[PDB]
DNA sequence: GTGGTGTGTGGGTGTGTGTGT
DNA sequence: ACACACACACCCACACACCAC
């Protein structure tokens, strides 16, 4: 519900360095562009985020014996972004330096901080209870170093104390991000934090079951990752639901399930709050909002039922009739039942969507056996081109459906299974009817050649990597949240009413994603009717030709 | 529009000893309840009994009585009277009072034939007569009456034989002769009418448009997205094809019910009515009291002012701030926005995820009311060129003016129509559904399934074999395999509304010949819910409001219903295993 | 001699549910 | 001890049909 990132950043000497294959942008720069837009999207997608950002070892004066944050583990707020955008925009026009900033120089190794009172510091700034914000619910540390044997790396009782202080932060819930950096020159060597981060070692009788985790991936990232790490690790999975599988009643083959939302649908102005003011004192509002009959007056709230109309009749059904009605067809609580399995092309279908897809991993918390179960049905669905249909409801105050379960490729990172929505007979629709059908019944060689053309067309302008989601913005929500940023910040509007043709065109472009793709699509058309080449000349004659065709048919008469 | 249908029922004694009257007075009940239900203002109803031993009239006209003259709107309590009243003739006269003689049913028809006439007239409304009877070839029709009857007429004649009675030869006459005389009349038997009422009926609902624009590859955003005429009409050098959308798959909701408080009448027939829907906005404001206590008394307390919605404003969040946007600044808060369908770029159906579509499909077809041939070719061509390479389109979609922009993706379909034509014409188009936005991915890192590993990346060998448990699961999954069920061919996936609309409403077991075998697709299942619902509250009227039982006894499920929501079997297979590894005791 | 009903259909908006640790 | 996202009620418009004050 409530989560918390702690970025921790540990200067050092290449720290600072800029890197060729990073195109003049340092891993300290990196580091801060990554924040500054994670900042930005968590604002948008999942606010009431908390993040602090703290830099070591700082020998700068405003300190905590070499624990310098950029700002504290608070709520995401304008303030913050703006105090890390002034910083950027600082170090990208040259009036400061990193090394400046950090009051940082090449001094011949500066002053190491030492590994215990910074993981103290992290358990210390977990634990402090800030007024303002509610406690953590998620919490998180991303732990940024480019030094992977410190000091304390060549000691041993130091490391059992590091380990012990590991095992203590492990005990609070706090989860560590490694993002060791790690370059071609010099590769990361984890062996040492792979150590601390880890557990330690502890025996539970001979062939006992042991603990199901052990700590985090000390596997290092190449730096021109750094970015792509941090912005896909803001937000944590949430469940959207937990519900039995049940495969084989008869036999009793039922295991655990749980459900998680791939993708969304962000709206504008979901996020909201109604405020009464009066005079100068503003508060929040509440908007019941009860059922109230006039002709009669008299309390409603707790006093109503909800009967079924069937005309000027109305039906009262008892719940333990209701109950008996309802269990026909579906069970009291959320469930799923394997009604059958079925090729892939048989039920897999672009045109009948009608819901949201979800994302379904193995739940062993509950039902044994539900993790090595289902990882054997997840091979056996993928051998062969199958699915399984399902009947049931992902929610107990949710109407029962259809729904296909087909085994997630091999190609995408996650594993597990992914559930779509079966329409029902009364959710499909029916095709319109047209006022026409005279398109190529007798113009066979017409149809053909406008077909060749549409073809021909098409093939260019294929889409070589495929739709990637985060190439598009949402425009409405990055207008609504740009405005809201500008008025916190007190920033200039645009739009003067001087603006000149090619004003309008780069506005376009910048408060749209898909604008710019459209704006290269005709400007790909614009630059092949001027290619003097014999080959580049062609996406210019083909869209001329169509609109040969067309006019061929429109203006007739 | 407006229709009327009038029911001529026979009562002679053949009728009631196959229980003919029986299936008649059911059929009656499910169709005017199902007409009670819409209770349209245009659509009358009118009961005849037919070879009645006694009748009362004021036409003076035996064995013909009107039980119910021409209603509209029909009404569930009119229904449920009607059927009551139908009840308590049909037993008054069942055999204690049989009469002696045949009579001329088909008589009957001709005085119910004047009062077709004469409660409409000049009117052109539809008007229908459905008749129930046993026997076909022993009713005598006189031959001059025929012309008489086929000029007076002009109803359409629905003739329903509820006789079981057939041999292997087949022989026609009588009530056929009329059947050909009249235009648009037809012949049924019972059973397919009781079939027909105990089946699912699934709703139609007509196409509306939800869009009118253009689908355009390469247009110029200059003349695309500003206040002007917004199109791609003037082009030069670009693909602009008029186009339509309208709904594809929409979410169903459930038979809803009335939020409703009961009155307190004389009558005592537990009415209840609707309540009103009044929207308040209250506040809390805080109060300071001084109160000896030991605890801090920090419970909920607060006095609530209930105030306009004109003294309230909304406050936008953003990060920790919720801020009150001015006048001016909430108007540029709304992205300007103009509808169109802009292409960006086609890709092959397996280079896009299928979990990336999240929303309802919606049909994009060449606009032919403000549109011309030319759209409909190219439109055509286009969706047939997607459909021969695979291809599914990228496009930014705006619906309205001042309307959110999506992506989406088209999908070339197309939609099978039987046409006047003996050959079926494939109708191209092209089906809409939203993609996902940056802001809409959640994708994160999920642990592993097959080669699971620790946190830390240290791998964890699970069991001590993965022959069995994959065995057992290859063969159960064997086991309740669904393809040898068939797969409905794509193209009457969706199916045109014009072929799906009917002269009358009346509930008839379909004129289309090729809508047999529709019920073998494991995925296309009716909403089991809605049935269910509407099933029970059709059993409850005829339980208790007609039947006048003591307590509703709940009907099972359909068969043809349950074994669609219930485990396939293809082979037999036992996976038993985990029980017996397991083990089964009372501890 | 051309505007009023009436319905159907889609879209909008609080609310009470629901994830666990 | 707490954020999203359904299903659930009722409430608002627009299009298109019929029919005429």
């Amino acid at each position: 519900i409530h989560e918390g990132i702690l970025f921790c950043i540990e200067l050092s000497e290449t720290m600072f360095k800029e890197s060729s294959d990073l195109e003049y942008k340092s891993p300290l720069l990196e580091i801060l562009e990554s924040l500054d837009e994670l900042m930005s999207q968590l604002v948008i997608t999942r606010p009431g985020t908390a993040i602090g950002c703290y830099f070591y070892y700082c020998n700068r004066e405003d300190a905590k014996e070499g624990i310098y944050e950029l700002f504290p583990l608070r709520d995401i707020n304008a303030t913050f972004m703006k105090k890390l955008n002034d910083l950027l925009e600082d170090l990208s026009s040259g009036r400061i330096s990193l090394y400046d900033y950090f009051m940082f120089q090449q001094t011949g190794s500066e002053k190491q901080v030492r590994l215990s009172v910074l993981f103290t510091f992290m358990l210390d700034t977990f634990l402090e209870e800030i007024p303002g914000q509610k406690q953590l619910s998620n919490k998180r540390v991303f732990l940024f170093t480019d030094i992977d044997k410190p000091q304390e790396a060549q000691d041993i009782d130091e490391r059992a104390r590091l380990r012990r202080l590991t095992i203590d932060l492990f005990d609070n819930k706090v989860n560590f991000a490694t993002f060791f950096i790690g370059y071609a020159d010099k590769p990361f060597d984890n062996e040492f934090y792979s150590d601390i981060l880890q557990l330690g070692s502890h025996t539970n009788e001979n062939t006992g079951l042991d603990s199901e985790f052990d700590g985090p991936s000390t596997k290092p990232i190449d730096a021109k990752y750094i970015k792509s790490r941090i912005l896909r690790k803001k937000e944590v999975k949430r469940i959207m639901f937990q519900c039995p599988l049940i495969l084989d009643e008869k036999t009793n083959f039922i295991v655990g399930v749980k459900g998680y939302t791939m993708y969304t649908h962000e709206k504008a102005g979901v996020r909201y709050k109604l405020v009464y003011e009066h005079e100068d004192i503003r508060q929040e509002a509440y908007s019941k909002r009860k059922f109230l009959n006039p002709i009669t007056g008299e309390d409603v709230t707790g006093k109503t039922v909800k009967v079924y109309p069937y005309g000027d009749l109305d039906i009262n059904l008892s719940d333990s009739q209701d109950q008996i009605v309802m269990e026909a067809y579906t069970q009291k609580d959320a469930f799923l039942k394997i009604i059958g399995f079925r090729s892939s092309s048989k039920s897999i279908h672009y045109f009948n969507n009608i819901d949201k897809s979800s994302f379904i991993v193995p739940d062993e918390a509950k039902y044994e056996g539900s993790i090595r179960t289902l990882a054997s049905l997840l091979k056996i669905l993928r051998k062969k081109d199958k699915i399984a249909i399902l009947w049931g409801k992902l929610k107990s105050n949710s109407h029962p459906s259809l729904y296909t379960l087909s085994p997630s490729s091999v190609k995408d990172y996650n594993e597990g299974f992914y559930l779509y929505r079966v329409p029902f007979l009364d959710e499909i629709r029916k095709f319109p009817s047209l006022l026409s059908y005279d398109d190529g019944s007798e113009h066979k060689l017409d149809y053909d050649n406008m077909k060749k053309v549409t073809q021909s067309i098409m093939g260019y302008f294929n889409l070589r990597d495929g739709y990637n989601p985060s190439d598009f913005k949402n425009p409405l929500l990055q207008k609504h949240y740009k405005v809201l940023h500008d008025y916190l910040l007190q920033i200039e509007t645009t739009f003067d009413e001087n603006e000149t043709p090619n004003t309008k065109k780069d506005r376009m472009m910048r408060e749209d994603d898909s604008l710019r793709k459209l704006y290269y699509i005709r400007n790909k058309i614009l630059e092949s009717e001027k290619s003097e080449d014999p080959i580049i000349q062609r996406l210019n004659k083909y869209v001329k030709i169509w609109n040969m065709f067309y006019k061929k048919f429109n203006d007739d008469n | 529009s407006s229709e009327s249908t009038t029911f001529i029922v026979d009562v002679s004694p053949s009728m009631m000893k196959n229980n003919n009257v029986s299936k008649s007075m059911a059929y009656l009940e499910y169709t005017l309840l199902n007409k009670s239900k819409k209770s349209r203002k245009t659509d009358w109803i009118s009961c005849y009994l037919a070879n009645c031993p006694v009748s009362e009239n004021s036409q003076e006209i035996p064995n013909v009585f009107q039980i119910q003259s021409f209603l509209a709107p029909v009404t569930t309590t009119a229904t449920i009277g009607f059927i009551k009243r139908l009840k308590q003739y049909c037993d008054q006269h069942s055999h204690d009072s049989s009469n002696e003689g045949l009579q001329s049913m088909i008589q009957c028809l001709l005085v119910v034939s004047l009062d077709i006439k004469q409660q409409f007239q000049a009117r052109k409304i539809l008007k229908q007569i459905v008749v129930f009877t046993d026997n076909l070839d022993d009713l005598d029709i006189t031959d001059e009456e025929i012309d008489l009857l086929t000029e007076e007429l002009s109803t359409r004649i629905i003739l329903i034989d509820c006789g079981k009675d057939t041999q292997e030869e087949r022989k026609k006459s009588n009530w056929l002769k009329l059947v050909e005389a009249i235009p648009n009349s037809r012949i049924y038997n019972m059973n397919e009418l009781l079939v027909e009422i105990t089946s699912p009926a699934t709703s139609v609902v007509k196409p509306v448009r939800v869009f009118s624009g253009e689908l355009r590859l390469g247009a110029d955003i200059l003349s695309t997205q500003t206040s002007n005429p917004s199109g791609s009409m003037q082009d030069e050098n670009c693909l602009c094809i008029k186009v339509e959308a309208f709904p594809a798959t929409k979410a169903v909701s459930g038979l809803n019910r009335k939020t409703a408080v009961e009155v307190e009448d004389s009558q005592k027939k537990e009415r209840y009515v609707g309540v009103k829907s009044i929207i308040e906005y209250e506040i809390h404001n805080e109060g300071n009291k001084k109160n000896v206590s030991e605890d801090d008394q920090s419970g909920s307390s607060y006095i609530p002012v209930t105030i306009s919605k004109d003294s309230v404003t909304k406050a936008y969040r953003y990060g920790a701030d919720y801020v009150v946007l001015p006048s001016v600044l909430v108007d540029q808060t709304v992205y300007e926005s103009f509808p169109g369908l802009d292409l960006r770029g086609f890709l092959n159906r397996e280079a896009l995820p299928r979990y990336f579509l999240t929303s309802e499909s919606s049909f994009i077809t060449a606009d032919t009311r403000l549109g011309c041939q030319s759209d409909l070719m190219a439109f055509s061509a286009l969706v047939d060129v997607m459909l021969e390479n695979r291809k599914i389109a990228v496009a930014r979609y705006v619906s309205k003016k001042d309307s959110e922009v999506n992506m989406c993706a088209l999908c070339p379909v197309l939609i099978e129509h039987s046409n006047i034509n003996s050959e079926k014409k494939f109708v191209k188009s092209l089906t809409l559904c939203r993609l996902p936005f940056a802001e809409d991915e959640r994708v994160t890192d999920f642990p592993k399934l097959l080669d699971r590993t620790t946190t830390s990346g240290v791998p964890l060998k699970k069991e001590t074999d993965g022959h069995q448990i994959d065995e057992l699961m290859e063969q159960f999954v064997d086991s309740m395999d669904t393809d040898e069920l068939p797969e409905i061919p794509l193209g009457n996936y969706y199916q045109p509304i014009g072929e799906v609309t009917t002269d009358t409403t009346l509930p008839l077991p379909s004129l289309n010949k090729d809508q047999e075998e529709n019920k073998k697709d494991p995925l296309r299942i009716p909403t089991v819910f809605v049935y269910r619902q509407q099933q029970v509250l059709l059993e409850w009227i005829h339980q208790l409001m007609i039947n006048d039982s003591r307590e509703f006894e709940i009907p099972e499920l359909p068969d043809s219903l349950k074994n669609k929501i219930s485990p396939y079997t293809h082979k037999k297979f036992d996976s038993t295993k985990l029980v017996e590894v397991l083990g089964i005791k009372k501890v």
